RNA sequence: UAAGGUGAUAUGAACCGUUAUAACCGGCGAUUUCCGAAUGGGGAAACCCAGUGUGUUUCGACACACUAUCAUUAACUGAAUCCAUAGGUUAAUGAGGCGAACCGGGGGAACUGAAACAUCUAAGUACCCCGAGGAAAAGAAAUCAACCGAGAUUCCCCCAGUAGCGGCGAGCGAACGGGGAGCAGCCCAGAGCCUGAAUCAGUGUGUGUGUUAGUGGAAGCGUCUGGAAAGGCGCGCGAUACAGGGUGACAGCCCCGUACACAAAAAUGCACAUGCUGUGAGCUCGAUGAGUAGGGCGGGACACGUGGUAUCCUGUCUGAAUAUGGGGGGACCAUCCUCCAAGGCUAAAUACUCCUGACUGACCGAUAGUGAACCAGUACCGUGAGGGAAAGGCGAAAAGAAC
RNA sequence: AGGACCGAACCGACUAAUGUUGAAAAAUUAGCGGAUGACUUGUGGCUGGGGGUGAAAGGCCAAUCAAACCGGGAGAUAGCU
RNA sequence: CGAAGGUGUGCUGUGAGGCAUGCUGGAGGUAUCAGAAGUGCGAAUGCUGACAUAAGUAACGAUAAAGCGGGUGAAAAGCCCGCUCGCCGGAAGACCAAGGGUUCCUGUCCAACGUUAAUCGGGGCAGGGUGAGUCGACCCCUAAGGCGAGGCCGAAAGGCGUAGUCGAUGGGAAACAGGUUAAUAUUCCUGUACUUGGUGUUACUGCGAAGGGGGGACGGAGAAGGCUAUGUUGGCCGGGCG
RNA sequence: UACGGUGCUGAAGCAACAAAUGCCCUGCUUCCAGGAAAAGCCUCUAAGCAUCAGGUAACAUCAAAUCGUACCCCAAACCGA
C-alpha cells in the first residue's frame, strides 16, 4: 500500500495511523469478545500500521 | 521454474497407478503432488461431535512424489519431458519431444 | 537438625549475584567461563 | 495517558469471569486485562476517551502467569495486568 | 609504584643464591627517594620520586631538559 | 524469482496471490523495548530514582533530547600568594567492554626425574597479568669470518645428539658453514641551492575483476519378477554432464543436479588507470645518538651451572674515548681483519582458526563419534566456583486402525 | 543486690534404654544441666586456606580438616597390587 | 527367485574356524590375492545398561482410636454427609516474617505420584482467583560494613582511603469498625475518618542554607501506684420446664 | 429456599468485682559495666531577594504513582534426597 501513501504528507499520514490505531483496537476488542470470525484482519491492520510509520521516518527530512 | 504445476495433465509412471492420467490439484512443498484419482488411500476417519462429524471411512487422494508423474503430452499419447525457454520476452515450458509449447 | 542451607534471597544476591560477580576481575571471568560453556543460567539472579 | 496513540494500547481485552460479572451488577466495575506499563490514570483516561463513559477510580493488579506443562516441556504463561475500572453509573458496552 | 619518573627504574625479580646455590625469587628495588628540584626556568620547586641514578642524569641533562622529556612520556609531575 | 503461499512441533482457522507489490532469495535502508562496558545517580542484572533544556496541554500532566569516568587539546575562569600555579566549569576529539588460537612483554610453580636429595631437572613449562595485530615479534651489521670472503631479519632441511655444559650425575645441547623458501631497503639527529620531480597514506572518479541473489542445462522405451523396478531380459539414446543426492528394491537418459554456457538494479572487496589534498626527493657541504660504552658489587640471559669464561641484559655504586676515536674476533696481550653501539621505520617467506564456503577421508556410526545425532551445557547435583547425564530408527506413503 | 536459689519457655547435652539397611548420615523416650547472664536469639555484616577463627578439643571454616572446596599442572609418580 | 544380522540343522577341517541349508529377517553383502588395523575378553572389589537372588521375606514412618448409618460409585476400613468416640488446646489453635511460588478456589480425570484401596488429594488437565493515598515494599534517613571521583600506595592484577555514595536488622506522614466472594480484603461495598503535597483565592507578612542550636536520642535491674485487654458473677432480655 | 441458603424485621444490650508479662512507663527509683547515628521535625540567622519572590492561616481544587497482597509457614508447601 506504500505507493498511493507516499503522495499523502505528514498530516493526512498521522491521522491515516490513528484511524489504523483505532480500527485495531476495535479488532482487539471485536477479537477477546468472541465475535472477529475474520481473525486475518488482525495482521492486516497492524501491518499497514507499520507501512505508515515507515513512511512517516522517511518524511522526517532523512 | 517448475516442470509439474497444479493444473497440468499427468501421467504416472511409477506406481499401483503407473499409466494413469490424473490432473494435478496441489503441489506439496515436499515435491509431492496430489492427482486427481491416482493414489486412493482407504482412510478411516474418526469421528470429532462439532464438524464433519460422521466418521467414515473415507477414499481420499493421498500424494505421490512429483518424480514418479510427468506431463501427458495429448498429442503423442505420451509422457514426456519438460524444458525451459524464453520466447518473445517470457519463460515458457515446451515439450522435448516435439519443442512445442504448453 | 539445623542443615547446612539457610535460603536468604539477599545473602544469595549479594554473594553470588550477577553484580556481585561483574564487580571483582575475577567475577567478570566466572561469567566468562560460563558465557563460553553456554549456561542457560548465568548466576544466581531470578 | 493524554496522547490518542498511547490510550490506544493500554486497554487490551475485557476479562469475563464471573467475579468481574458480579463486580458489573453489583459495584459498576468492568474488569478489563490492561497493558503491564499501563498505569491507573492511563486506564483511566483510556477507558474515559474509548468506552466514552464517566470513570470514578481504578484499581489494578498484576496477574501472575502460571507455570504449564506441555508434556515434558515446563513453560509460563505471560504475566497479565487486571483493572478494576469503577464507573460513576453508565455503561453501555 | 616503586619506579623512577626519569628512568623508569622499576623492581626487577632475581635469585637470592647460598653458598649450596639454593636458588629463592627475590626483588631488586631501585634507590628511590622523593627529592625536591629547583626548577628555575619556571620559578618553582617540583617534587619527583627519582632513583640516586635520576638524580645523577638530572644533574648532568638539567631538571629542564628532563621535565621536558617526562611531559612527552604523560608522567604528570 | 514466482504459482503457489501465511517458520516448527502441528494439525485447524481466517486469508493473501496465480503474468506481477502473494510468498520466497539477495543488496541498500527503516524500526530496533529492558538488562548488560551500560555511560544521568543508585542497585539484590533485566529494577528504583532523578536533574537540566526545549516543545506540548483542557492545566490532570505529556513527548523528545541531553546529563558517566578517564585521557588529550582548547576556551572561559580561578586559591593560599602580587605574578603565577594548583584547582573549577564547559566544548570537541578519542578510549572503556567482549572475543577461540596464534604473537609480544611483565611475573612464575610444583609434582616429577636424578632410581633418596638440596646443585641440576621438570621449565621460563603450567598458571596469573598487560598490550597489540592481521599476523605479531624481529630486522638493514658496533654481525660473522679467517687474511679467502660473506653481506639485514624470519621460517625449513642439514651441520649434530656433534663441539661443549653437567652433583662431568640425571640430563641439557649449540654454532661456524652449506642447501632452500622469500628478499627491499629507508629516515631523523641540519644547512644551502634547487622546490614541490620519488614515495606509501587517505580520499574521489573511470575501466576491468571477483563476492553478496540467480538463468538455461543432454538423452529411454518394451517386457519378466514384484506391493512397488531404478533390478533381470531385450532393443535404443546422450555424454566437455557416469560428481553426487533423491525417487515404493540398485536410474547416465523420472527428479534435483553435474560439465558447459550465461547473468546484477544496489552495495562492496582486491587490483589498475586517473584527479583534489597533504608527506618530501635530487644536488652540495656539514653532522654521526653519554650518565652511554666500559668497570666494581649482586643477579639474570647466552647450549655454556663462574668455571680459565668471552659476549648480551641490569638492581646498586661508578664512569670514558668520541674517527688522530671506539666495539668485536670466547680468559688475557700484541698484531691483522672486520664492523661503527648508545635514535628510529620497514613488505614477503612464518604462526594460528572463534567463524564462513567448497571438497576429501583404508575416520566414528548411537556404551562409538563432540558432553550433546534427540529442545544439551539441558535435566539433575551443588551456597558457590563448578560438576554434568540418559535419551536416535513404524511405514514407500499415515494409508496412524472407521465400525 | 547477685556470673544468687528452685523452676517453665529458651539454650544446652551427664546417664540409661531404644534404634544402628534407623522415623533420623547423631535422633527418640524417660530422666539431667544452665535458666538476668562470661546468657540466649533474629536480621545483616567482617575475617579465606599454611590462611582464618579458636574460654585451646588440632576444635570449627556449608554432613568434607594435622591444611577446605572447585578447576587446572595431570595420563603427577607408583622398583607395589 | 530374499543381502547382512538372528535361530536351528546337517556336513567338514588337527585347531582357531569353514561350507551348505530350513525358519525368521526385508536390503545390502562380497570371492580371490594383496594392504591397513580402535582385531578376538571370563576375571581387572573393571565400566555402562539389563536382569536375577535373598522374597512375595522385612517393612508401609510416632501405641491420639476408632465405630456405625446413609450417600456417591465398577468397586468405599480410608472420599462426602451425619451421629457417637477419642487426641491437641502457651497447641497438634490462629495471624505473619523468612523461605517457597500457584501448592489457593471450582470443575474434571485416576495411568503414574500417594509406602494399601481411592470415587479422595499439596497428583494430572482446564478454568478461575491477589483489587490500597493510610498495610508493606519503593521512598527520606542513617549503623555496622561495602563501593569509592580525585588522591595515597603497589611488578601487573590491584590494595587502602577522602569527598561522596550505598547499605536495615534501626529512625521517619496518615484508617477504623461493620458487610460481602467458591477463593481477596485495615485493598471491594456501607458508614465514619485521618495525613502529606501541589495548584489557586483571600487576609496578613520578613522570608531565606551544604551552615549554627535544640529535638529526635536510646542501658541494666527493681519497685509501687493507677488503668485497660480479658474474665467471673449478678441484673436485664429471650427461650426452656426436661 | 435449586438445601448450598436468601430478603424484611428485631429483644436486652447494664452494673459490680477480679485482673495482666500488655498500657501510663522513651516514666520513677537505684546500680555501674555508664548505655547508636542521621534525617524528618522545631528554631536561628548568612550570602541573598523585598510595594516581587517566599512565609503563616483559612478556604476551594487536584494529586498521592509504582511493585507486593493468592496459599503454606513449628510445616505434607521452608531447611532436611
Ligand atoms: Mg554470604
Ligand atoms: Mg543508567
Ligand atoms: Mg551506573
Ligand atoms: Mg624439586
Ligand atoms: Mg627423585
Ligand atoms: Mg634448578
Ligand atoms: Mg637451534
Ligand atoms: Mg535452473
Ligand atoms: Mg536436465
Ligand atoms: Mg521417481
Ligand atoms: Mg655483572
Ligand atoms: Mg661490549
Ligand atoms: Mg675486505
Ligand atoms: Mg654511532
Ligand atoms: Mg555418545
Ligand atoms: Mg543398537
Ligand atoms: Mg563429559
Ligand atoms: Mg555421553
Ligand atoms: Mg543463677
Ligand atoms: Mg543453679
Ligand atoms: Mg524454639
Ligand atoms: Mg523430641
Ligand atoms: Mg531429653
Ligand atoms: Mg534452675
Ligand atoms: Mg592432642
Ligand atoms: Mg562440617
Ligand atoms: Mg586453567
Ligand atoms: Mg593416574
Ligand atoms: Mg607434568
Ligand atoms: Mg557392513
Ligand atoms: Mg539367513
Ligand atoms: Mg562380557
Ligand atoms: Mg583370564
Ligand atoms: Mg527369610
Ligand atoms: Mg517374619
Ligand atoms: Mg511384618
Ligand atoms: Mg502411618
Ligand atoms: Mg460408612
Ligand atoms: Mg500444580
Ligand atoms: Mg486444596
Ligand atoms: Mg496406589
Ligand atoms: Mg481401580
Ligand atoms: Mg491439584
Ligand atoms: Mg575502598
Ligand atoms: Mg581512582
Ligand atoms: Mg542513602
Ligand atoms: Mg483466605
Ligand atoms: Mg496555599
Ligand atoms: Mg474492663
Ligand atoms: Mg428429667
Ligand atoms: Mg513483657
Ligand atoms: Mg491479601
Ligand atoms: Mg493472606
Ligand atoms: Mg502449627
Amino acid at each position: 500500500k506504500a505507493k498511493e501513501l507516499r503522495e499523502k504528507s505528514v498530516e493526512e499520514l498521522n491521522t491515516e495511523l490513528l484511524n489504523l490505531l483505532r480500527e485495531q483496537f476495535n479488532l482487539r476488542m471485536q477479537a477477546a469478545s468472541g465475535q472477529l470470525q475474520q481473525s486475518h484482519l488482525l495482521k492486516q491492520v497492524r501491518r499497514d500500521v507499520a507501512r505508515v510509520k515507515t513512511l512517516l521516518n522517511e518524511k522526517a527530512g532523512a | 521454474a517448475a516442470k509439474i504445476r497444479r493444473d497440468d495433465e499427468v501421467i504416472v509412471l511409477t506406481g499401483k497407478d503407473k499409466g494413469k492420467r490424473g490432473k494435478v490439484k496441489n503441489v506439496l512443498s515436499s515435491g509431492k503432488v496430489i492427482v486427481e484419482g491416482i493414489n486412493l488411500v482407504k482412510k478411516h476417519q474418526k469421528p470429532v461431535p462439532a464438524l464433519n462429524q460422521p466418521g467414515g471411512i473415507v477414499e481420499k487422494e493421498a500424494a505421490i512424489q512429483v518424480s514418479n508423474v510427468a506431463i501427458f503430452n495429448a498429442a503423442t499419447g505420451k509422457a514426456d519431458r519438460v524444458g525451459f525457454r524464453f520466447e518473445d520476452g517470457k519463460k515458457v515450458r515446451f515439450f522435448k519431444s516435439n519443442s512445442e509449447t504448453i | 537438625m539445623k542443615r547446612t542451607f539457610q535460603p536468604s534471597v539477599l545473602k544469595r544476591n549479594r554473594s553470588h549475584g550477577f553484580r556481585a560477580r561483574m564487580a571483582t576481575k575475577n567475577g567478570r571471568q566466572v561469567l566468562a567461563r560460563r558465557r563460553a560453556k553456554g549456561r542457560a543460567r548465568l548466576t544466581v539472579s531470578k | 495517558m493524554i496522547r490518542e496513540e498511547r490510550l490506544l494500547k493500554v486497554l487490551r481485552a475485557p476479562h469475563v469471569s464471573e467475579k468481574a460479572s458480579t463486580a458489573m451488577e453489583k459495584s459498576n466495575t468492568i474488569v478489563l486485562k490492561v497493558a503491564k506499563d499501563a498505569t491507573k490514570a492511563e486506564i483511566k483516561a483510556a477507558v474515559q476517551k474509548l468506552f466514552e463513559v464517566e470513570v470514578e477510580v481504578v484499581n489494578t493488579l498484576v496477574v501472575k502467569g502460571k507455570v504449564k506443562r506441555h508434556g515434558q516441556r515446563i513453560g509460563r504463561r505471560s504475566d497479565w495486568k487486571k483493572a478494576y475500572v469503577t464507573l460513576k453509573e453508565g455503561q453501555n458496552l | 609504584s616503586r619506579v623512577c619518573q626519569v628512568t623508569g627504574k622499576r623492581p626487577v625479580t632475581g635469585n637470592n643464591r647460598s653458598h649450596a646455590l639454593n636458588a629463592t625469587k627475590r626483588r631488586f628495588l631501585p634507590n628511590l627517594h622523593s627529592h625536591r628540584f629547583w626548577v628555575e626556568s619556571e620559578k618553582r620547586f617540583v617534587t619527583l620520586r627519582v632513583s640516586a641514578k635520576g638524580m645523577r642524569v638530572i644533574d648532568k641533562k638539567g631538571i629542564d631538559t628532563v621535565l621536558a622529556e617526562l611531559r612527552a612520556r604523560g608522567e604528570k609531575y
